[PDB]
């Protein structure tokens, strides 16, 4: 079902702030990289076919089914 | 219907230190901050006596880092 | 030393972590040092890829490192390096089910070269503890047989490993291991 | 140029205030050492501060954070 495109994701919380399934962990910010980088974790136990977060993402980084 | 943008976000202008972590990392390039000072700072790494991360601890804009040690089979003599 | 980080030098060419020197370079440097000082005994050498099938090729690769030296000393010795327990280095094949003996090739090379002297590591087919100064072989053996394992890393110098092992008669692997040393000794012209 | 005070009564000689001071670590652990003077040295089992005239300390707190049983008080005010 769910699939993110880490190629086009900026790790903006506006995708994990909506659903209770999407929890976005920003691993600690270090000037090493100087960038934001984390992971998007989706759990089945909370989803729906709502698909709101597909278009809530600023980018098109989320396709769900 | 188009766009959502619920709410409003600002920057407490008497607290920003012009580090630019938020402008460099903003997704939509919507933040305009300009550094108050200009110049250059250099670090002679070969003169740090190791376990003294006081500079790292006190940097306000967390510009400083301890460069992460590479794993084995990746050090490549450096 | 790569074991001190948890890796192993599986061939003669791969570099050491952070040192970018290779087994070949270090063996050659120690041979030059030894024959220059004229020490009594030569560079006694263990080798690489110990205890795995197909490592007779690597054994020949490491034995070809002496082709350009001559034993100079006031003592009588014709070796320049001494390759030890060679029945351990003379395996052949891919795994333990397609595993046979490369003693013929090893002793052909030794019967050719007169600056290489050897010894056999004949297995006596009983219960024993195996102690070699290299870690990776002992760790690999422990992961094979699930028995005790002791590791003693030294500071800036070596490693260690102690692992019991059963060379019992009821295994094809142990039988072939027994046969290999006899083939080595009985193929010796000198 | 601050002032450090070591409570000799509960100092155990652990030597983790000597090893951890970044001014002590200048001599042996720097490329082309600049200054080779040392704040602490454990003489007779307790840490003695050779920096009598308070010229080399930098208020880092690596030594206060290092001592296992807090015994080093760092003074941030002029002596
Ligand atoms: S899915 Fe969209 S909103 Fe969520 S982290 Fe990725 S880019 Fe940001
Ligand atoms: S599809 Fe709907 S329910 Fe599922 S994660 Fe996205 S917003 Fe949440
Ligand atoms: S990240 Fe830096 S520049 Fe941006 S608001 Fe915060 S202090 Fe100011
Ligand atoms: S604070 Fe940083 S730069 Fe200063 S001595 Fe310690 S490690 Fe070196
Ligand atoms: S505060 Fe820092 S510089 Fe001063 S004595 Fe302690 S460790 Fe040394
Ligand atoms: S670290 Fe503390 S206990 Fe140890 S020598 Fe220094 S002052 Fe004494
Ligand atoms: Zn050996």
């Amino acid at each position: 079902e769910f699939k993110v495109d880490d190629e086009k994701c900026t790790k903006c919380g506006i995708c994990g702030n909506l659903c209770e399934a999407i929890n976005v962990l920003h691993k600690p910010f270090s000037p090493e990289i100087g960038k934001v980088e984390g992971e998007v974790i989706w759990d089945e136990a909370y989803c729906d076919g709502c698909n709101v977060c597909a278009e809530a993402c600023p980018s098109e980084a989320i396709k769900v089914t | 219907v188009g766009q959502k943008k619920l709410g409003n976000v600002n920057i407490i202008d008497e607290d920003c230190c012009t580090c630019r972590w938020c402008a460099i990392n903003c997704p939509t390039e919507a933040i305009t901050v300009n550094k108050i000072f200009e110049g250059e700072i250099t670090f002679h790494a070969e003169k740090c006596p190791g376990g003294c991360s006081t500079c790292v601890d006190v940097c306000p804009a967390n510009a400083i880092y301890l460069p992460t040690p590479k794993p084995a089979k990746d050090m490549k003599g450096q | 030393e790569a074991w001190a980080w948890g890796e192993n030098c599986t061939t003669i060419n791969d570099p050491v972590p952070y040192f970018d020197i290779t087994p070949a370079e270090i063996v050659k440097g120690l041979i030059e040092t030894n024959e220059y000082l004229g020490l009594p005994h030569s560079v006694h050498i263990h080798g690489n890829n110990l205890g795995n099938p197909g490592n007779y090729k690597d054994t020949l690769d490491t034995l070809r490192l002496a082709e350009s030296y001559k034993a100079k000393n006031k003592f009588g010795r014709e070796q320049v390096l001494h390759n030890t327990h060679i029945q351990f280095h003379s395996y052949k094949g891919t795994s333990w089910a397609d595993f046979e003996s490369g003693a013929k090739e090893i002793m052909d090379y030794v019967n050719a070269n007169k600056n290489i002297t050897c010894d056999i590591g004949q297995v006596t087919l009983d219960e024993t503890t195996t102690m070699t100064a290299d870690g990776p072989f002992e760790y690999h053996l422990n992961q094979l047989n699930h028995i005790k394992w002791a590791n003693v890393d030294v500071e800036l110098e070596t490693g260690s490993g102690v692992v019991p092992y059963i060379y019992d008669k009821n295994i094809k692997v142990c039988g072939i291991q027994w046969a290999i040393g006899l083939e080595l000794a009985l193929y010796a012209k000198d | 140029a601050f002032a450090v005070h070591v409570n000799m009564e509960r100092c155990t000689g652990c030597n983790n205030c000597v090893v951890a001071c970044p001014v002590n670590a200048l001599e042996l652990n720097t490329v082309n050492p600049s200054s080779t003077d040392k704040i602490y040295k454990v003489i007779n089992g307790d840490a003695v501060i050779l920096d009598v005239k308070h010229e080399l300390c930098a208020g880092c707190g690596i030594c206060v954070d290092a001592c296992p049983y807090d015994v080093i008080q760092l003074s941030g005010q002029p002596p």
